[PDB]
């Protein structure tokens, strides 16, 4: 099958560049286009430019004209993308993706997606709080003051599933994220069972497990 | 059927060399010319070399005497390209051509890349259009061409294309629409009412003597704004199993008049994946899309329709029109399931003391499990209505119950949350028959 694979997520001061690549197999690498696209928190989907595999030479979107360059390298396949003097609005998720030259037009097989983050934060793992419970009754856990995102929140190592509501992260002023993690459970289990929030911040390899007893 | 295919282009390092390779096929070399012309990154068509095959006569380019060899195997039917000492300047797409003194037939080129005398000029070096336009290209001579001007027209990663020959012969298969004229030297190209297809750079060549010579290009572009692509209705609640319509206008059409096909296409965008397409040329869907998605529409609307919507299909569908540069999207329409209203279950947390270790509090309401989204949250410290001070977080649709669960924060400095005594979140919904207030003291 066509895909393509590209680089890991990167983390990158204000002012820094970036480049991130898109490893193609399962076609004629020559014979096609790579389209950079990119979404950022709240923009929808953009596209920066694209360029042809076989000549090297790129159409660009004039908004990012002279920040953003393309290259490919037919020897290993790969083509990339230099996002330069990054400022804290090209945070987002960037996709490359073929699109064909002869009958087959339109932007398709894309890649995973490269997650970038340009702040000025360093990388650190989150601070774990407990949110003690309050029928049906509420706990939770608060994951603080992590870069860059993301995290992953389980309870019980995955054995309780049903009633877990982990909401989207949110960016502080700190420029740190932080979210929170919160199940419903019958009321008088809250003595039975058990609660540990296990929170895995692999960016930073931190690994954190919590309990939530009643305050 | 004419075909030139170009081969042996790759990444040589300073002073080195290589061969370039055109292989005919249709036709024989030995009835005709062969031109090598080249195209460096962002620049124009430059003619470097041509050769006979029935005599080898070979004609060179100054810029390339003694660096560059042009032979030919007729015998193959193959012409060859030898480069030596190669500098940066030669990094270039190399096309391989053929003459009638026009070139109607050219190779996809290939890509050559250095790792380190009559004039044509054309006027103007860009231009701004729109589809319907009349648009008038011109190209002086430097002096006596008596009728050997053509015109070619090229989009970005392909090869050129003759449109007119002798300057007022229409190459066969273009369009009426394109025609050119000659007045001593003053050469023109004429397109009567622009279409969507005609964006493009487009080249003066004279094939009066050698060597053939080109003008610097004129680039037409899109005049005014971008191709914009205005999706309706911007959000879209219906019912499971029921029909789901959204409508994308597109600011000028994107229907090639060659063709009659439609560059716009529908993709679908889930948080965390990467954006799926489902329809091209605005009616197709791509293997292996659920049936349920179909596309219809032409011109400048089109619509993507979900026959019966399921929880799997929540997400944000855009429309996207790869019809002319830039490429651009719609600006998106969320999709959600509608469901019975749902009240919303209130639970409120004050700052865990190991989070007032820390030096700052934070008080959470919670609103579990309700429909629909719209959900007012008012904090009250001591019956002091607050605000300023306050983030609200919101889960995607839950896939079983339909339901949205929003957590949001009050944050104080730790003192300020010492100074009152009484926290207590009021919510409003059109579940809740009048404000819900919860609680907590310390």
């Amino acid at each position: 099958q066509v895909q393509l694979v590209q680089s890991g997520a990167e983390v990158k001061k204000p002012g820094a560049s970036v480049k991130v690549s898109c490893k193609a197999s399962g076609y004629s690498f020559t014979g096609y286009f790579i389209n950079w696209v990119r979404e950022a928190p709240g923009q929808g989907l953009e596209w920066m430019g694209h360029i042809s595999s076989s000549y090297a030479t790129s159409t660009y979107n004039q908004k990012f004209q002279g920040r953003v360059t393309f290259t490919v390298d037919t020897s290993s396949s790969t083509a990339y993308m230099e996002l330069s003097s990054l400022r804290s609005e090209d945070t987002a998720v960037y996709y490359c993706v073929r699109s064909g030259n002869y009958e087959e037009y339109a932007m398709d097989y894309w890649g995973q997606g490269t997650l970038v983050t340009v702040s000025s934060a360093s990388t650190k793992g989150p601070s774990v709080f407990p949110l003690a419970p309050s029928g049906t009754a509420a706990l939770g856990c608060l994951v603080k003051d992590y870069f860059p995102e993301p995290v992953t929140v389980s309870w019980n190592s995955g054995a309780l599933t049903s009633g877990v509501h982990t909401f989207p992260a949110v960016l502080q002023s700190s420029g740190l994220y932080s979210l929170e993690s919160v199940v419903t459970v019958p009321s008088s289990s809250l003595g039975t069972q058990t609660y540990i929030c296990n929170v895995n911040h692999k960016p930073s390899n931190t690994k954190v497990d919590k309990r939530v007893e009643p305050k | 059927e004419v075909q030139l295919v170009e081969s042996g282009g790759g990444l040589v390092q300073p002073g080195g060399s290589l061969r370039l390779s055109c292989a005919a096929s249709g036709f024989n070399i030995k009835d005709t010319y062969i031109h090598w012309v080249r195209q460096a990154p962002g620049k124009g068509l430059e003619w470097v070399a041509r050769i006979y095959p029935t005599n080898g006569y070979t004609r060179y380019a100054d810029s390339v005497k003694g660096r560059f060899t042009i032979s030919a195997d007729t015998s193959k039917n193959t012409a060859y390209l030898q480069m030596n000492s190669l500098r940066a300047e030669d990094t270039a797409v190399y096309y391989c051509s053929r003459w009638f003194y026009a070139m109607d037939y050219w190779g996809q080129g290939t890509l050559v890349t250095v790792s380190s005398d009559i004039q044509m000029t054309q006027s103007p070096s860009s231009l701004s259009a729109s589809v319907g336009d009349r648009v008038t290209i011109t190209c002086r001579a430097s002096q006596d061409v008596n009728t050997a001007v053509a015109w070619y027209q090229q989009k970005p990663g392909k090869a050129p294309k003759l449109l007119i020959y002798s300057a007022s012969f229409l190459y066969s298969g273009v369009p009426s629409r394109f025609s050119g004229s000659r007045s001593g030297t003053d050469f023109t190209l004429t397109i009567s009412s622009l279409q969507p297809e005609d964006f493009a750079t487009y080249y003066c060549q004279q094939h009066y003597t050698t060597p053939p010579t080109f003008g610097q290009g004129t680039k037409v572009e899109i005049k005014g704004s971008d191709i914009v692509l205005t999706q309706s209705p911007d959000s879209l609640a219906v019912s499971l199993g029921e029909r789901a319509t959204i409508n994308c206008r597109s600011s000028q059409t994107l229907l090639y008049s060659n063709n009659q096909k439609n560059y716009l296409a529908w993709y679908q965008k889930k948080p965390g994946q990467p954006p799926k397409l489902l329809i091209s040329w605005a009616f197709t869907r791509k293997s292996g899309v659920p049936d349920r998605f179909s596309g219809s529409g032409s011109g400048t609307d089109f619509t993507l329709t979900i026959s019966s919507l399921q929880a799997e299909d929540v997400a944000v569908y855009y429309c996207q029109q790869y019809s002319n540069y830039p490429w651009t999207f719609g600006q998106g329409t969320k999709v959600e399931i509608k469901r019975t209203v749902a009240a919303p279950s209130v639970f409120i947390f004050p700052p865990s003391d190991e989070q007032l270790k820390s030096g700052t509090a934070s008080v959470k309401c919670l609103l579990n499990n309700f429909y629909p989204r719209e959900a007012k949250v008012q904090w009250k410290v001591d019956n002091a209505l607050q605000s300023g001070n306050s983030q609200e977080s919101v889960t995607e649709q839950d896939s079983k119950d339909s339901t949205y669960s929003l957590s949001s924060t009050l944050t104080l400095s730790k003192a300020d949350y010492e100074k009152h005594k009484v926290y207590a979140c009021e919510v409003t919904h059109q579940g809740l028959s009048s404000p819900v207030t919860k609680s907590f003291n310390r």
